[PDB]
């Protein structure tokens, strides 16, 4: 059974763990959001053949630049996450994450993933962003960054409502099935 | 009532802490027996080469020691906090020294990785995996120790969040800071062991206090430089000196992506001075030598990092001042004639 290694990277607090739990349990952790997501194996069917989608979280390792890369070897696809309601996490995509996975895994494809899209409609959240001259990141802005950083695609989701959630991993499976290719300048 | 809620939320963190500790222990064990012990099984000897068998300690590092510690001490101690989760902080504080074993495992991890890059395909492994009915490879389990030490901080921060009014909130905050302290020390040391070209014992420089990459300008007294365009240097702040190294992002074969650092120079702390504020940039500070006859304008990536470095350097300079003070006081008492 072939294995597809998928590693979720991104700033702390962008919902990496929550996103993985929501996708594997099919229900948002209503009462208490777990802190830990252990390496998970999800059987998925490709060409009528069973594959193992291996999911790896990195929550907690964001501040350690020497421990953090230990999870990268033999990754088939990365999910570079940033919260659509956190401009700083979006800036780190460009300044920190992509540069890093690009260095360690040159031929490994990655998707730009915007999380917590449900918060674009959360009063409290938008108000806080307001008291700082900030607004949520728009899909258009994210699609441009994805294009400029040679990400396979830009996808966004909500762990809460699961909107776009399954599609994020479908796209990750598709990108991983691609043959070893050098970063390409996508169109659009 | 808010009290009841927080108490309930405290219970959830304890459950997760305890459930994840157990899975962690069982997982280290299934791999220690399903792979490590299997390298010495005659019935298997025909699938593994002797080269691999001798590199067992490199593949698993001190996982067994870690397993034993958690499976004989820590798990048992966490279980004794169930009835009162807020006291779990004390639990960590009492074993801080024991966690030092994670440094060994983390420093060896990249080494193990290099080995796995060449024998991951080996029939021995593919076989052990089938016997275990595992869908994830061995290296994925080899990451668990690294993943585990970097969750405790998250769990403690969570417990603390639901224990602000509990008798024991202080121990939680100290346990969190201590755990963050060990994670910092381990991470810092990964940079240290990557220094090359250093003639001498790095251990004689005293404890490593800080490390980081910086843009650096030189403003040395009249009579490598970086007058206008900053140069890139990775600095290592030790109790007795500041080491400057050049990041060697260059690779070779079997590409280890972790960069190494070529030692360039060393500034003795006895003649080091500092300048906290620089014109035009809040994230700049200066480290000068021999009363400014040599000056390094350091630009930190963030103001917070700059502050962290200034404070750490000042603690060191302060202790240096007191040490001399004490010294010139004892030999000053020599007025006994």
């Amino acid at each position: 059974m072939q294995t597809i290694k998928c590693v979720v990277v991104g700033d702390g607090a962008v919902g990496k763990t929550c996103l993985l739990i929501s996708y594997t349990t099919n229900k948002f952790p209503s009462e208490y959001v777990p802190t830990v997501f252990d390496n998970y194996a999800v059987t998925v069917m490709i060409g009528g053949e069973p594959y193992t989608l291996g999911l790896f979280d990195t929550a907690g390792q964001e501040d350690y630049d020497r421990l953090r890369p230990l999870s990268y070897p033999q990754t088939d696809v990365f999910l570079v996450c940033f919260s659509v309601v956190s401009p700083s996490s979006f800036e780190n995509v460009k300044e920190k994450w992509v540069p890093e996975i690009t260095h360690h895994c040159p031929k490994t494809p990655f998707l730009l993933v915007g999380t917590q899209i449900d918060l674009r409609d959360d009063p409290s959240t938008i108000e806080k962003l307001a008291k700082n001259k900030q607004k949520p990141i728009t899909p258009e802005t994210a699609e441009k960054l994805a294009r400029d950083l040679k990400a396979v695609k830009y996808v966004e989701c909500s762990a809460l409502t699961q909107k776009g959630l399954k599609n994020v991993f479908d796209e990750a499976i598709l990108a991983a099935l691609e043959p070893p290719e050098p970063k390409k300048s996508r169109r659009s | 009532e808010e009290e009841e809620s927080l108490a309930i939320l405290r219970r959830h963190v304890m459950n997760e802490l305890l459930d994840t500790e157990r899975a962690y222990v069982e997982e280290l064990l299934c791999v220690l027996e399903g792979y490590a012990a299997e390298m010495d099984n005659p019935l298997m000897a025909h699938l593994i080469s002797t080269g691999l068998q001798n590199k067992k300690n490199i593949l698993f590092g001190n996982m067994e020691e870690i397993y034993h510690f958690h499976n004989r001490i820590f798990l048992r101690e966490l279980e004794s906090c169930i009835d009162c989760p807020e006291l779990v902080g004390r639990c960590f504080l009492e074993r801080m020294e024991e966690f030092q074993i994670y440094e060994k495992y983390c420093q060896n991890k990249p080494r193990s990785e290099s080995l796995w890059r060449q024998c991951s395909d080996c029939p021995f492994f593919q076989e052990c995996q089938k016997k275990l009915d595992h869908k994830l490879s061995l290296d994925s389990y080899l990451l668990k120790p690294v993943q585990r030490i970097t969750k405790y901080q998250l769990l403690l921060k969570e417990m603390l969040k639901y224990s602000k009014h509990c008798e024991g909130a202080e121990d939680l905050q100290e346990a969190l800071s201590s755990i963050l302290g060990i994670l910092k020390a381990v991470n810092d040391s990964m940079h240290l062991i990557a220094i090359t070209g250093y003639d001498g014992n790095l251990g004689d420089l005293g404890k490593l206090l800080m490390q980081g990459s910086f843009s650096v300008w030189t403003d040395h007294k009249k009579g490598e430089l970086a007058r206008f365009k900053p140069m890139q240097r990775h600095l290592f702040l030790h109790e007795k000196a500041v080491l400057f190294c050049k990041k060697r992002e260059e690779n070779g074969e079997g590409y280890e992506k972790a960069p190494s650092y070529s030692y360039k120079q060393s500034l003795n702390m006895t003649a080091v001075g500092i300048t906290e504020n620089v014109k035009g940039d809040t994230k700049k500070f200066e480290i000068w030598y021999n009363a400014r006859e040599e000056v390094y304008i350091i630009q930190a990536p963030t103001p917070e990092i700059k502050a962290a470095w200034v404070n750490a350097i000042r603690k060191v300079l302060t202790s240096q001042l007191q040490a001399c003070r004490e010294a010139s006081q004892h030999r000053a008492l020599e007025q006994s004639h």
